[PDB]
RNA sequence: UUAAAUCCUUUAACGAGGAUCCAUUGGAGGGCAAGUCUGGUGCCAAUUCCAGCUCCAAUAGCGUAUAUUAAAGUUGCUGCAGUUAAAAAGCUCGUAGUUGGAUCU
């Protein structure tokens, strides 16, 4: 492996540690194998949907394929990729490499009384795409992930244990039931919880404080 | 939009009424016109007496030859068009027999292959269709 | 006008989905090594775990000094304690939530005879509990359902009339002894 | 964020905008991360010191990123009052 | 029979798997009673 | 053969799908 | 046992190798659990009808018809809609109804 980007000169040599320090400054990924050197060793894919869109041409019509994948190490970390291309192999190729680029942390609640690990969404998100709704309800411990299969795929790899799931709009598509499902993931951070009230200590950032090294 | 006042059940209460009429689920069951037409009168079998023996075409996609019954239903009279399993099934029938007759199941709707025929024969002289075609039983005649 | 009783339940609820293959195979792995007979004994576990957690989660959600969460709070985690699924230290309504099906179904007293050395497999332990070769007590069981509290844990005998027991011989012992 | 017991039982805990108090997902890549030097008191060189400012990336969006930092530096003895 | 075919080749477009066309394609198995 | 039914069949279900 | 019986429970005797003391009912080669199958029957290779095999599911049970509930946020109080898809009155005034600014220790 040759690290072409400067993040990945900065985590082929051990100076990152790990994988949060990069979703904290929401540093933009640029490589597959920045995911694959952290926690790679538990990254389980699932090819959900091969949907291809038709143009016909003057010699026939041109079948090229999109695939919908799904990835994730079961513990709070999980992604979706879309990639169109022209065969089944080069698709799922493409598709589990555009996959590796947007894993998203989720964050985990508890239903009451907070014991042990936390098990659920920490509270009622919604995801949205296309007309169709997800909502994600958080559950006592043990209950289950009640759901559709294309979200109970989804929730088991973000590792969330229980959860209350309702949707709305037309569901068939596959595609955008999928996609609604990840928005109501990946939106468990980007909503403000009392418990996270407390004034922001800023860290340095890792661009900063390795300049010596970038240098070389 | 709707009205949300406190005191506004009586409105609330009185257009829910109306309203449930225009589902045309609703209206069958509570109008009671239709079950007055439907032939079974409500029931879920009907026996009645086989007038004669005939042939319905199929659908213009799927070209076929099926052969139902006319049977008159006992207890009001009405004729009805059923069909047979199959065409090695109507050895078993012959005219003025009394034979059962159940609906075909989807509530009132036709085959999603043969239009014109809603009903299918269950029993014929007090013995099954089953039982009959897989040997079980012999019919008295 | 009868002098009869008409009350009676169902102990099991069949699935909404009926062929998944997730459920399918949770399900097969739960008869493998507990050996029982259908997918019934599998729901009837579970629905009766199900009931145990509406009623944990109806507790929960009243106030801590309610006197009817204090009464049957206690009341409910006593009984699960007494059949052996919960520890002595974990008494408290949060923990009913952790419990599974295999916590249940470990108390039956199939199970207790294949772990307590009576027989040599779990469909062995089976057929010797239905063929009345075990005691609880002073009583012969044929149940293998029969869920073992703690106190009849180190009391599951072998039932003295057995052949396996006392030592009277079967038929087919006796009937080959007499061709010679 | 904590338990009952008093452990920290989470992966994270994500920076906020200094302006609108918004948490900064992790995939929003349009935030920005201020280093602004400050200067000796009687010599104006610079010592080290610094304090920084971070603005999330709905608000640059917006446009309203300029009056963002000069707001807080404002109050942050950078910028004089006499502005 | 030929309904079932039209069917197949439209999921076909769509481009979920189907199993291969063969002469079991479409064939009543049996009488319903 | 015959085949079996009841407990032995499921037990036979198990190994063929589970163990091997 | 019981009014007298029966059943259950307790027990003498006999009672299992293909332990023939033989478990069914449905569905699959177009979607959910399960098929690159076999043999008869005929149209100009495709194709009407019939009998089987293999597999799947539940199991002393399992199909079918009909009524009804949930699925149904397709009757919507919680909780739906009305540009182009079903749908907002041609315009205004107007009884009942519904709703009604701030202010008092």
């Amino acid at each position: 492996w040759m690290p072409v980007t400067k993040l990945g000169r900065l985590v082929k040599d051990m100076k990152i540690k790990s994988l949060e320090e990069i979703y904290l400054f929401s540093l933009p990924i640029k490589e597959s194998e920045i995911i694959d050197f952290f926690l790679g060793a538990s990254l389980k894919d699932e090819v959900l949907k091969i949907m291809p869109v038709q143009k016909q041409t003057r010699a026939g019509q041109r079948t090229r394929f999109k695939a919908f994948v799904a990835i994730g190490d079961y513990n709070g970390h999980v992604g979706l990729g879309v990639k169109c291309s022209k065969e089944v192999a080069t698709a799922i190729r493409g598709a589990i490499i555009l996959a590796k680029l947007s894993i998203v942390p989720v964050r985990r609640g508890y239903w009451g009384n907070k014991i042990g690990k936390p098990h659920t969404v920490p509270c009622k998100v919604t995801g949205r795409c296309g007309s169709v709704l997800v909502r994600l309800i958080p559950a006592p411990r043990g209950t289950g992930i009640v759901s559709a299969p294309v979200p109970k795929k989804l929730l088991m790899m973000a590792g969330i244990d229980d959860c209350y799931t309702s949707a709305r709009g037309c569901t068939a598509t596959l595609g955008n039931f999928a996609k609604a499902t990840f928005d109501a993931i990946s939106k468990t951070y980007s909503y403000l919880t009392p418990d996270l009230w407390k004034e922001t200590v800023f860290t340095k950032s890792p661009y900063q404080e390795f300049t010596d090294h970038l240098v070389k | 939009g709707k009205c949300r006042g406190l005191r506004t059940a009586r409105k609330l209460r009185s257009h829910r009424r109306d309203q449930k009429w225009h589902d045309k689920q609703y209206k069958k069951a509570h109008l009671g016109t239709a079950l007055k037409a439907n032939p079974f009168g409500g029931a879920s079998h009907a026996k009645g007496i086989v007038l004669e023996k005939v042939g319905v075409e199929a659908k213009q996609p799927n070209s076929a030859i099926r052969k139902c019954v006319r049977v008159q239903l006992i207890k009001n009279g009405k004729k009805i068009t059923a069909f047979v399993p199959n065409d090695g099934c109507l050895n078993f029938i012959e005219e003025n027999d009394e034979v059962l007759v159940a609906g075909f199941g989807r509530k009132g709707h036709a085959v999603g292959d043969i239009p014109g025929v809603r009903f299918k024969v269950v029993k014929v002289a007090n013995v099954s269709l089953l039982a009959l075609y897989k040997g079980k039983k012999e019919r008295p005649r | 006008p009868v002098a009869r009783s008409w009350v009676c339940r169902k102990t099991y609820v069949t699935p909404r989905r009926p062929f998944e293959k997730s459920r399918l195979d949770q399900e097969l792995k739960l008869i493998g090594e507990y050996g029982l007979r259908n997918k019934r004994e599998v729901w009837r576990v579970k629905f009766t775990l199900a009931k145990i957690r509406k009623a944990a989660r109806e507790l929960l959600t009243l106030d801590e000094k309610d006197p009817r969460r204090l009464f049957e709070g206690n009341a409910l985690l006593r009984r699960l304690v007494r059949i052996g699924v919960l520890d002595e230290g974990k008494m408290k309504l949060d923990y009913i939530l952790g419990l599974k099906i295999e916590d249940f179904l470990e108390r039956r007293l199939q199970t207790q005879v294949f772990k307590l050395g009576l027989a040599k497999s779990i469909h062995h332990a089976r057929v010797l509990i239905r063929q009345r070769h075990i005691r609880v007590r002073k009583q012969v069981v044929n149940i293998p359902s029969f869920i073992v509290r703690l106190d009849s844990q180190k009391h599951i005998d072998f039932s003295l009339r057995s052949p396996y027991g006392g030592g009277r011989p079967g038929r087919v012992k006796r009937k080959n002894a007499k061709k010679g | 964020m904590q338990n009952d017991a008093g452990e920290f039982v989470d992966l994270y805990v994500p920076r906020k905008c200094s302006a609108s108090n918004r948490i900064i997902g992790a995939k929003d890549h349009a935030s920005i991360q201020m280093n602004v030097a400050e200067v000796d008191k009687v010599t104006g060189r610079f010592n080290g010191q610094f304090k920084t400012y971070a603005i999330c990336g709905a608000i640059r969006r917006m446009g309203e990123s300029d009056d963002s930092i000069l707001r807080l530096a404002k109050a942050d003895g950078i910028v004089s009052k006499n502005f | 029979r030929a309904w079932v075919l039209e069917k197949k080749e439209r999921h076909r477009r769509q481009g979920r798997e189907v199993r291969p066309d063969t002469q079991y394609t479409g064939r009543k198995r049996k009488p319903r009673f | 053969k015959k085949k079996k039914t009841g407990r032995a069949k499921r037990r036979m279900q198990y190994n063929r799908r589970f163990v091997n």
